[PDB]
């Protein structure tokens, strides 16, 4: 459509929490169209100039300290304040998935859906036995619903009488979830 | 046109706890108003900012109007209009204060002379007080109106007072002919009050004719 | 088990918008609605457990305003370079006849955050049951977005998800079917 | 939440 240039800043204020809030970390970004200027980092205590762009704005702002003060406090009354807020329905959220095997579409595909969070190992067996040999699998596929979807299916010329089975573990459940379906 | 309410849908001002200087201050005395002025630029697409002069006390300089969406904000964009209406300052955010609506194209919207609009007031269904608001403007918006009248009462009903109101419930309506609509005139329950949402209702520059436009006020008292 | 909460903002000139959103693990929580001021909660049992202040937001974006104007004339007004989006269309789930689904429109690895997105079955506009969400922030600092369309499968029915960008020379049409 | 530019 248009091509009258466009101008972007972005901001991000980050906490990255290790172990619970055993180990809280602050990052305070900021960019120019994709490019990061200059940040905070909690493990650092200043602000340093990612490029030139920022080495101006890290002087200035690293010389006020009322503003570093409140930026070195940011991993309590930020990150772990938040933190103890959302937990409640983030971190502790969980939602189980639904596994479907079909033939297909010879490869036996096996279909984990609606599932949350991310954490999942999906196995094929072979009449018991695991087959680490030729599964393609479609990483792990984002739903932007707080819901993940996967598919991993098994390459094979399946025989009659054999047992074919696609494990699923996952922190929603207490027992892993098994669908067999031999032929 | 719009339904008149019915008891039970306006708020009481017996159940609103916070401080009620908070609603008074955007009612009395300071308001913004600007005769010819021009959108200098913006924050957000939906607002104008006017760089608005001011040597009366001069609580502010620079004045972001916010609309109902776009189609607003253009209208107005680079033209003269008129500036007139309720400013707050508690969280008032662009790049002083914030305000509403309230322009108004300036030329052919004039008249020499003011009109004069009638006020009817109705203190538990018994009209105790008729007054004049005036304006010189062939059309108005009903926050020029609404402000008008109601400092008006502030002044000589006591209609909001420092910790609470004299009055229970309380509504502001217009009517034009076919038309009629009305406004909450009463914070809604709480233990504070967001004076940026209350006012956010003259956000759609509604205007009127100063010509066929009558307003009426029905309060109840506390009883 | 690494866990990252993120308060992402942007502000783009000159179309003069903004947005202010909580991410969690690369989800979103919510977003701030300009306008109204209110906050809107990416999953409505959200607000039941949690609330936050709408307008603080609005003082963010002022400053990241502020500050684009500095950075836009540091750099000597270098503008953005367009990066046309990655489009993708699969299925909620797995797809049966006559059995309720949900069609999903991947747009990802994209700038700036602003693009026209239409679904089409059989041709023509859908402008009912879709839904969508805002720019969502990547790793890389590019965006993605999920437009959503709910439907019921039928080799009779055939779709498009039409994305326009700047990036892109014409309009896309990444299609899905029953074969 | 609280927010924290």
């Amino acid at each position: 459509g248009d091509t009258r240039p466009r101008f972007l800043e972005q901001v991000k204020h980050e906490c990255h929490f290790f172990n619970g809030t055993e180990r809280v970390r602050f990052l305070d970004r900021y960019f120019y169209h994709q490019e990061e200027y200059v940040r905070f980092d909690s493990d650092v205590g200043e602000y340093r100039a990612v490029t030139e762009l920022g080495r101006p704005d890290a002087e200035y702002w690293n010389s006020q300290k009322d503003l570093l003060e409140q930026k070195r406090a940011a991993v309590d009354t930020y990150c772990r304040h938040n933190y103890g807020v959302g937990e409640s329905f983030t971190v502790q959220r969980r939602v189980y998935p639904e596994v479907t095997v079909y033939p297909a579409k010879n490869l036996l595909v096996c279909s984990v859906n609606g599932f949350y969070p991310g954490s999942i190992e999906v196995r094929w067996f072979r009449n018991g036995q695991e087959e680490k040999t030729g599964v393609v699998s479609t990483g792990l596929i984002q739903n932007g619903d707080w819901t993940f979807q996967t598919l991993v299916m098994l390459e094979t010329v399946p025989r009659s009488g054999e047992v074919y089975t696609c494990q699923v573990e996952h922190p929603s459940l207490t027992s892993p979830l098994t669908v067999e379906w031999r032929a | 046109s719009q339904p008149d309410p019915k008891p039970d849908e306006l708020h009481k001002s017996s159940k609103f706890t916070g401080l009620m200087e908070n609603m008074k201050v955007l009612y009395d005395d300071n308001h913004v108003s600007a005769i010819n002025v021009k959108s200098i630029d913006q924050f957000l697409y939906f607002d104008l900012i006017y760089s608005i002069k001011d040597t009366k006390l001069g609580n502010y300089d620079n004045v972001r109007v916010e609309f109902k969406n776009k189609d607003l904000a253009d209208k107005y964009k680079d033209k003269y209009v008129d500036v007139f209406g309720a400013n707050y300052y508690y969280q008032c955010y662009f790049s002083k204060t914030c305000m509403y609506g309230g322009v108004t194209e300036h030329n052919g919207n004039q008249l020499d002379k003011y009109r004069s609009i009638t006020v009817r007031v109705f203190e538990d269904g018994k009209n105790l007080l008729s007054f004049d608001v005036q304006t010189n403007k062939k059309k108005v918006t009903a926050q020029e109106l609404d402000y008008l009248t109601r400092h008006y009462l502030v002044k000589n009903k006591k209609l909001y007072e420092f910790n609470n109101s004299p009055y229970e419930t309380g509504y502001i309506k217009f009517i034009e002919n076919e038309n009629s609509f009305w406004y909450d005139m009463m914070p809604a329950p709480g233990d504070k009050f967001d004076q940026s949402k209350y006012l956010m209702m003259y956000n759609d520059n509604k205007m009127v004719d100063s010509k066929d436009v009558k307003i009426e006020v029905y309060l109840t008292t506390k009883k | 088990e690494e866990h990252v909460i993120i308060q992402a903002e942007f502000y783009l000139n000159p179309d003069q918008s903004g947005e202010f959103m909580f991410d969690f693990d690369g989800d979103e929580i919510f977003h701030v609605d300009m306008a109204k001021k209110e906050t809107v909660w990416r999953l409505e049992e959200f607000g039941r457990f949690a609330s936050f202040e709408a307008q603080g937001a609005l003082a963010n974006i002022a400053v990241d305003k502020a500050n684009l104007e500095i950075m836009t004339k540091r750099s000597n007004y270098t503008p953005i370079t367009n990066v046309p989006p990655e489009v993708t269309v699969l299925t909620n789930s797995p797809v049966e006849l006559r059995e309720p689904n949900v069609l999903i429109c991947f747009i990802d690895k994209f700038t700036p955050p602003v693009v026209n997105v239409t679904w089409l079955r059989n041709g023509k506009p859908v402008t009912t049951g879709v839904s969508e969400t805002v720019f969502l922030p990547r790793e890389d600092h590019l965006f993605r977005k999920f437009h959503y369309l709910p439907f019921l499968p039928s080799t009779e029915d055939v779709y498009d998800c039409r994305v326009e960008h700047w990036g892109l020379d014409e309009p896309l049409l990444k299609h899905w079917e029953f074969d | 939440a609280r927010a924290x530019s």
